[PDB]
RNA sequence: UUUCUUGCCGGAGGUAGAGCUACUGGAUGGCCGAUGGGCCCCACAGGGUUACUGACGUCAGCCAAACUCCGAAUGCCGGU
RNA sequence: UUGCCUCCUAAAAUGUAACGGAGGCGCCCAAAGGUUCCCUCAACCUGGACGGCAAUCAGGUGUUGAGUGUAAGUGCACAA
RNA sequence: GUUACGGCGGUCCAUAGCGGCAGGGAAACGCCCGGUCCCAUCCCGAACCCGGAAGCUAAGCCUGCCAGCGCCGAUGAUACUACCCAUCCGGGUGGAAAAGUAGGACACCGCCGAACAC
């Protein structure tokens, strides 16, 4: 037995991430016609959902774990756009062009913004 | 006296003095007391009077208990004055006490000495009340 | 030491309310509640007089046989809501028990024997919790003052505790403590 | 011989406007009061001074969320 | 007076289209502002009168 | 790590008087140091 | 008939009562025992002895128009 | 004493009188206004030269007891 | 569909919490390694941001069991109360607490994705 006493990162990371995510929350939301979009991040994928919050249901989702995004030999950014496109598209199936960004409680830019970008640009408006 | 060291505020309504005494019902710090009978304003100087009697009676070795405290004040305006002007100046000090608050406890050895004093006591209070022992 | 249970009557509350209980109350009844692993919360009038009869000879914790419309049940009476003023028992709790029970319960401790001469012993815990059985409950027991040195406490660890019986208190609960008689120019120094 | 108090201001005639079950117009003020003792719920928007107003036509209803009370407007069918 | 009346007049117009307070103990210079001037259309700065 | 507003930082060499040679970073802008009583010298370090 | 009454349904309260180890204050008696009190060996180190005063805490019983972890009956708003 | 604001009286909707019980106001801030993002205090224990309970540093416990320009009340840690 | 999975939510937001004991690392979730680049510290690549896959279940996460603390909580009685009787006392019919007891509870529900026979 070795009794630990201190905190670790991963609880300060995952609360505060948490917290700034219902702080943003307060303020974003989704509809039938307007749902919200969602990000997930770590140090390995970034993962996507497209929310209804009248339901608490998902009607489309994507992350950089599927076959394709894993075929890529580029970057982070690339994977993100990948993910971006790929869930804009499902989102154009699905029925929709319109969109919130909930950013997830990160900081809006790097792999985050690429993804944001690339959806904005394969037909998201938001 | 008992006065309290302060009290929030020292101009407050009168207690309203209806119902029967649900908390402090029971004898528990010694083995015989004095239990309340009638709704009245135990003063202070009701309640030192009353100790120094039971002091006076058993004179040796007994624990007295006065479990009422006297923190609620009734004021009184100056003599030969009209009605208005607003409310007096307080100038005595009360307890609440209800049909069933146990008022003095005392212990002490034998019977009928702790149960004269405890009398000795009743006969300087504003109301009736009877010597309540420590057994249903 | 299995105490003997009490055989009471009792038979069904036929409506309930606070003018039924002062009726029943009227006619020399205690209304009651069975309850315990029963299950059934079942209304109970029984005689007032047989109820304070058998309180008074086997105290606040015994163990009765109830009648209940030929039905035979074990209780052990568990509250008593009793008027402050006129000292009539108004109401009883009565879970119902069986026998190799466990059950936590309070006992009142009553000092006994004569104490040194010098100094006055005064109880702070009347009560002190124990688990027992449901027949093997003691209705009291003592503690033990013999010409004590001058005043030191005394706790429930240092009791002589009944043999199938469990002290449940924390063993550092003061109970009787003798404190030193106060002297002439001592007792009426405190009270104002 | 002076009282040194006295004085009092005007009652403001806060509380709930609009209860339970109640049909209201969009825009309906329905409940005044000073911090947020009720706040905001589905389609009801808050005033400058704490007010709850409707933000759409239809029956008040009030609710708990998250340890809160607030109050919503639910749109009532059209007959 | 420390905090008295101010007038505020646009620039390009010098039409006074605003009265605010401030302190002349912390703001001793005239106090200057972009504001919205009605016709001159949009946003130009205003100075204290 | 900001542009230039911390102290000037590069790597030095500290040499003791003992013979003891210790290859370091420090603030000096010469980079050079030499130390007379170093951590093979003192009596509570190496019990002398 | 929009009025009023009665039944049912949807509400928001902080009064009576109660409780307080749920807050703010008052307030009874115990228990351990500080810090700060005195003394010894002898230093104003350090240690222990002593009616010490006895922070905090804790056991049990209490109190409040401007206290509330709670909390009705009625009344009130609406519907039916 | 006379206008305004907050509380209790005021009897759980609103309103409610007395030379009833308590206090504030006649301002302040060009940021103490707007928005965007980020954070969580007070107190307590432990470890530190000045530095003492107390000043700044580090570790922990700490869900609100701190703070909110300004009385009081309602609020606010989702943070106001 | 199975899952000692990962997200996003809901519930008059603790019956869900705190604590304690015992496990796990498929993909995932993490920690971890570095600061070349976006970006960052009122100093610090600790945080945030960017790149990587040497090591790990020690944490975080999740799973199972404990009722020790916190939480929930009846039935009955009682307090109080509306209306009505009633020459003060008091009573009847409806409503009915707080505290306490019996006990409950180591949450439940939903929608997507991951691996797996498909
Ligand atoms: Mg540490
Ligand atoms: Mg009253
Ligand atoms: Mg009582
Ligand atoms: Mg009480
Ligand atoms: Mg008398
Ligand atoms: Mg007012
Ligand atoms: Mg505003
Ligand atoms: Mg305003
Ligand atoms: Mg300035
Ligand atoms: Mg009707
Ligand atoms: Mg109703
Ligand atoms: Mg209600
Ligand atoms: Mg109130
Ligand atoms: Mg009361
Ligand atoms: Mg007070
Ligand atoms: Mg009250
Ligand atoms: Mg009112
Ligand atoms: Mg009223
Ligand atoms: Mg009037
Ligand atoms: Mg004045
Ligand atoms: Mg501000
Ligand atoms: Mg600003
Ligand atoms: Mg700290
Ligand atoms: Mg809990
Ligand atoms: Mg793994
Ligand atoms: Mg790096
Ligand atoms: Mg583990
Ligand atoms: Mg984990
Ligand atoms: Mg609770
Ligand atoms: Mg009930
Ligand atoms: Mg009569
Ligand atoms: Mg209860
Ligand atoms: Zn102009
Ligand atoms: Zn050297």
């Amino acid at each position: 037995a070795h009794k630990p006493v201190g905190q670790n990162i991963s609880e300060v990371r995952r609360n505060a991430r948490l917290r700034r995510h219902a702080r943003l929350r307060k303020k974003v939301a989704g509809t039938a016609e307007v749902p919200r979009l969602v990000v997930n991040r770590s140090a390995r994928h970034i993962h996507v959902q497209l929310v209804n919050d009248l339901n608490g249901t998902t009607l489309a989702a994507a992350s950089s774990i599927e076959a394709d995004v894993r075929a890529i030999d580029g970057d982070k950014k690339a994977h993100s756009v990948r993910v971006g496109q790929l869930i804009a598209e499902r989102a154009k199936a699905a029925g929709v062009e319109t969109v919130v960004f909930d950013r997830g409680g990160y900081t809006y830019g790097g792999r985050i913004a690429a993804l944001a970008d690339a959806a904005r640009e394969a037909g998201l408006k938001f | 006296m008992l006065i309290p060291r302060k009290v929030k505020h020292r101009k407050q309504h009168h207690p309203e003095q209806r119902g029967i005494a649900s908390g402090g019902t029971s004898v528990s710090f010694g083995d015989y007391g004095i239990q309340a009978l009638e709704h009245a304003y135990i003063t202070n100087r009701q309640i030192e009077s009353a100790r120094i009697a039971i002091n006076r009676h058993i004179k040796r070795g007994g624990k007295v208990w006065i479990n009422i405290f006297p923190d609620r004040p009734l004021t009184k305006k100056p003599a030969e004055t009209r009605m208005g002007s607003g409310k007096g100046s307080p100038e005595w000090w009360v307890a609440n006490v209800k049909p069933g608050r146990v008022l003095f406890e005392l212990s002490y050895p034998d019977e009928k000495t702790a149960r004269d004093a405890l009398t000795r006591a009743i006969h300087k209070l504003p109301i009736k009340a009877r010597i309540v022992t420590r057994e249903e | 030491t299995a105490n003997i249970p009490n055989k009471l009557t009792a038979n069904v509350r036929t409506r309930t309310g606070k003018g039924a209980s002062r009726q029943a109350r009227r006619d020399g009844k205690v209304p009651a509640v069975l309850y315990g692993h029963g299950t059934d919360p079942q209304h109970l009038e029984l005689n007032a007089r047989d109820f304070a009869a058998v309180l008074r000879s086997h105290g606040t914790n015994a163990i009765l046989t109830l009648d209940i419309e030929g039905t035979e049940q074990l209780a052990l009476t568990k509250a008593l809501d009793v008027h402050p003023i006129r000292r009539n028992i108004q109401h009883a709790d009565l879970l119902v028990v069986q026998r190799g029970e466990k059950v936590t319960v309070e006992v009142t401790v009553l000092v006994e024997g004569d104490a040194t001469p010098g100094t006055l012993v005064t109880q702070d815990a009347n009560t002190i919790e124990i688990e027992a059985e449901a027949l093997s409950i003691p209705e009291q027991l003592t503690v033990s003052v013999e010409g004590v040195e001058a005043g030191t406490q005394i706790t429930a660890g240092q009791i002589s505790l009944p043999e199938g019986v469990n002290l449940i208190s924390d063993p550092e609960l003061l109970v009787v403590n003798v404190v030193e008689a106060p002297s002439a120019e001592a007792l009426e120094e405190e009270g104002a | 011989s002076s009282s040194r108090n006295g004085r009092d201001s005007a009652a403001q005639r806060l509380g709930v406007k609009r209860f339970g079950g109640q049909v209201v117009k969009a825009g309906e003020i329905l409940v005044r009061q000073r911090g947020t003792h009720f706040h905001p719920g589905v389609n009801v928007g808050r005033g400058g001074d704490d007010t709850l107003f409707a933000l759409a036509p239809g029956a008040v209803e009030f609710g708990a969320k998250r340890g809160r009370k607030t109050v919503n407007i639910v749109p009532v069918a059209r007959p | 007076d420390v905090r008295p009346k101010i007038t505020l007049a646009c620039e390009v117009c010098k039409h006074r289209n605003y009265i605010t307070k401030k302190n002349r103990r912390n703001d001793p210079d005239r106090l200057e502002i972009k504001k919205f001037c009605p016709n001159c259309g949009t946003h130009q700065p205003h100075k204290e009168s | 790590m900001k542009t230039g507003i911390h102290p000037e930082y590069v790597d030095t060499t500290v040499q003791c008087g003992c013979g003891h040679s210790f290859t370091t970073r420090s603030t000096k802008q010469s980079g050079t140091i030499v130390v007379e009583v170093c951590s093979q010298c003192h009596p509570f370090y190496t019990g002398k």
